[PDB]
RNA sequence: CGACUCUUAGCGGUGGAUCACUCGGCUCGUGCGUCGAUGAAGAACGCAGCUAGCUGCGAGAAUUAAUGUGAAUUGCAGGUUGAUCAUCGACACUUCGAACGCACUUGCGGCCCCGGGUUCCUCCCGGGGCUACGCCUGUCUGAGCGUCGCU
RNA sequence: UGAAAAUCCGGGGGAGAGGGUGUAAAUCUCGCGCCGGGCCGUACCCAUAUCCGCAGCAGGUCUCCAAGGUGAACAGCCUCU
RNA sequence: CGCAGGUGCAGAUCUUGGUGGUAGUAGCAAAUAUUCAAACGAGAACUUUGAAGGCCGAAGUGGAGAAGGGUUCCAUGUGAACAGCAGUUGAACAUGGGUCAGUCGGUCCUGAGAGAUGGGCGAGCGCCGUUCCGAAGGGACGGGCGAUGGCCUCCGUUGCC
RNA sequence: AUCUAAGGCUAAAUACCGGCACGAGACCGAUAGUCAACAAGUACCGUAAGGGAAAGUUGAAAAGAACUUUGAAGAGAGAG
RNA sequence: CGCGACCUCAGAUCAGACGUGGCGACCCGCUGAAUUUAAGCAUAUUAGUCAGCGGAGGAAAAGAAACUAACCAGGAUUCCCUCAGUAACGGCGAGUGAACAGGGAAGAGCCCAGCGCCGAAUCCCCGCCCCGCGGCGGGGCGCGGGAAAUGUGGCGUACGGA
């Protein structure tokens, strides 16, 4: 599907930027009880919804 | 340099519109620096910069709005951003003088009979 | 061949974005939603699923202004009058 | 547009442009392709805004 | 003298029960009882010097003005004439949505008005303002040998 | 007995438009010269491993171009790119 | 000493977790096939180069596209996870890179059909219906008046008739 | 015997699992109590209408193990 | 065929105003079932209940008698105790089921039409000026314009009234 639409692309914008992991500070804050990214996702085991 | 919200209340209008025009230009000259990599004292200058065009795009907007509402003081029709914006039901309450009002029937059954006040004894 | 063998022929598709709910249940066919309405104008809500309204009501999102009516009220809705100048 | 960039080019570092060819990334921002007339030089222009 | 198998104890492993804590919930009760065409509820997309998330905000975007307080914020760098934290009464508030130029591809337009290539003269680009249905009192413009009669 | 419409053209008629005795008229459907054409999509897989079947599953899934030899031949057997 | 109770478990093909025997066993057998030397390397029955030997045999195990997927495409590093053995390799991980139009397409027309207004029903949110019980022309045209200004020549630009 | 239909207005005494702002409790104390004490109506399945979890605790202070050594590294041995 | 006027009726991007959708714990109007009980089951009951639909408010509705009782008579509505699981209905089976009086919380009452009299004694909007104007108002002026005799205001409503 090279054909898309404008509103699409910016949905897969939008849940290209939410894939990266946590900055290696974020775990040396005080009140952290994050250890990794719980919400990642890649393309052969989910499908994203759509 | 410090640049304070206590001394730009009275100068000229497009003054600011000038020093507005430096600003910007001088951050541009900033997010130059942060791509191809810059001191880091020529980093967080830039928070000090989007936080001081600010309190000229307030100073602008007020003493431009002031005017407009001293030039439509005594006016009975004014515009929607000016006349005040309280609740649905409250711009359709009647007004204070539809409130006061009584009938002349009661108007003249007030002048014979008021309310008295008494006092009996045990 | 009605299961396994004949899951190969879904392509397509019916459902796609609405643009009011934010869900994906608007109808191509039909042109209508199945989660709000869109072509109606009343919002399709019912009693029968309690658990179906807390999942879209008011204290869900942000209120960006029921906010601060929930702070002009406790002191009348003033307008107009500042703090003392010093 | 691709009619306000060539408009404000022009005006920001004092230049004129042949012609403008745009596209849109993945990440959702509009990169952007300028031309410059034969008059003037890039390697003259890279250095008054620092980009060298 | 062994090996296997069963039995109990000491030690060590797998496992996360018990005990002790608690920025959470449940029920009752008091006082208040406040949304939106001046554009609500909801959703979408964006914003941090190093940033993903919830959280906070809207091209002035992890907040501006004012007042009150009167010396910090902090994971790391930085640079008292009022920092930072609160209150909130002055400013601003991106796209969908009762949704409002006509559509839902974000595509096709119109009427005014300013800036520019220009030199109202057309077209040319840019900027701003208007152009939804329903109804109420008025003003304007009109139709009717079915009116209804005068001139 | 085998689709409609946008858009484009030719005739018939000649209102008079409208020209003036040439430095006329609109032509243009002849030869050149002069500026202008905005918005979005555009990489790659397209299947015995990038799709749906809980998966790198002997299944399923719409299309184009197709060499030499035997032979009736895109049949079946071998060989080049 | 008194008061109140969500107050005593072996089982319900009980509910939620957790571990054994069976067991280092069933099994890793569809479509004919692999050897020799070298290099980097801590390390090679699988990685790269070369040398042979073979298969698909033009309706292909080859070259390009649509539907769908959504960063898998490219490069450099990694080796604790995943690729049902291994692994220097990877559609895996981590950093970075990439998709340029007057002519290619969307946009523009109608088809089978969907769906508003006038109107009709209906307690009602709304429904049948699409030319049918409708005052449905907002526009050109040629001429005359009042306007303005454009180098008011030639005319624009509007109002009425 | 008792009332005047076919027309109209009117505060308090009463109700309140939603809402903002508050106090208390012979209650439960992480398989209990709301589904949810934590990035919960989130992850994730289904084309959809809708269904819907698991997950608390170092120590008073990170003072969260310098350096040596074997090993390609993981993990060790002394030390602290 | 004319200029004229009241009537009926349209159009406007005419001036100024308005409503439309959401929350839905409590509320008022309609619509409205079946499991279930009767040891079966069809009238009944389950129920004027869930679901469904439309409207509001800080509270809503009701309401000053076309009323109860037969007493030596009380005297608007709502709310609690009581009468009462009673008079009555009902394959008179299962089962449903009110009110008045009495004691108490709260206490508040009223206006129009008609009948008639005062010379439209009546409103709303535009104009100019002064005051105040973050709930758009008062007084002065308008040979300045509009609606109303198919009825605008005052007195006056069943306790009698003029
Ligand atoms: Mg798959
Ligand atoms: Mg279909
Ligand atoms: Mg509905
Ligand atoms: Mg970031
Ligand atoms: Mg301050
Ligand atoms: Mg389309
Ligand atoms: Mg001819
Ligand atoms: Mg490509
Ligand atoms: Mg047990
Ligand atoms: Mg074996
Ligand atoms: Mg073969
Ligand atoms: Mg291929
Ligand atoms: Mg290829
Ligand atoms: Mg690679
Ligand atoms: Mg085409
Ligand atoms: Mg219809
Ligand atoms: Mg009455
Ligand atoms: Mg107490
Ligand atoms: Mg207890
Ligand atoms: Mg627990
Ligand atoms: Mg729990
Ligand atoms: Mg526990
Ligand atoms: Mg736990
Ligand atoms: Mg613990
Ligand atoms: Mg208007
Ligand atoms: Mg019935
Ligand atoms: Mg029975
Ligand atoms: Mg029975
Ligand atoms: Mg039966
Ligand atoms: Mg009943
Ligand atoms: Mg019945
Ligand atoms: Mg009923
Ligand atoms: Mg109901
Ligand atoms: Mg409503
Ligand atoms: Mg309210
Ligand atoms: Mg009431
Ligand atoms: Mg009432
Ligand atoms: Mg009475
Ligand atoms: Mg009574
Ligand atoms: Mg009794
Ligand atoms: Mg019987
Ligand atoms: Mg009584
Ligand atoms: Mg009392
Ligand atoms: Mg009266
Ligand atoms: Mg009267
Ligand atoms: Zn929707």
């Amino acid at each position: 599907s090279s054909h898309k639409t404008f509103r699409i692309k910016r949905f897969l914008a939008k849940k290209q930027k939410q894939n990266r992991p946590i900055p290696q500070w974020i775990w040396m804050k005080t009140g952290n009880k994050i250890r990794y990214n719980s919400k990642r996702r890649h393309w052969r085991r989910t499908k994203l919804g759509l | 340099a410090k640049i304070k919200a206590r001394d730009l209340r009275g100068k000229k209008k497009e003054e600011l519109l000038k020093q507005l025009d430096d600003l910007k230009v001088e951050l541009s000259q900033l997010r130059v620096a942060k791509v191809t990599g810059g001191a880091a004292s020529k980093l967080s200058k830039i928070r000090v910069v989007r936080k001081s065009i600010a309190r000229v795009l307030t100073v602008i907007n007020q003493t431009q709005k002031e005017n407009l509402r001293k030039f439509y003081k005594g006016k009975k029709y004014k515009p929607l951003d000016l006349r005040p914006k309280k609740t649905r039901a409250m711009r359709r309450r009647l007004n204070k003088h539809e409130e006061s009002l009584k009938t002349k029937k009661q108007q003249r059954k007030e002048r014979l009979y008021p309310l008295r006040k008494y006092a009996v004894k045990a | 061949t009605k299961g396994t063998s004949s899951f190969g022929k879904r392509r397509n598709k019916t459902h796609t974005l609405c643009r009011r709910c934010g869900s994906k249940a608007y109808h191509l066919q039909k042109s209508t939603c199945g989660k709000c309405g869109y072509p109606a104008k009343r919002k399709r809500k019912y009693n029968w699923s309690a658990k179906a309204k807390r999942r879209n009501t008011t204290g869900t999102g942000r209120m960006r202004h029921l906010k601060i009516v929930y702070r002009r009220f406790r002191h009348g809705f003033r307008e107009g009058t500042t703090p003392k100048p010093k | 547009n691709k009619h306000q960039i060539k408009q404000a080019v022009k005006k920001l570092y004092d230049i004129d442009v042949a012609k403008v060819n745009t596209l849109i990334r993945p990440d959702g921002e509009k990169k952007a392709y300028v031309r410059l007339a034969p008059d003037y030089d890039a390697l003259d222009v890279a250095n008054k805004i620092g980009i060298i």
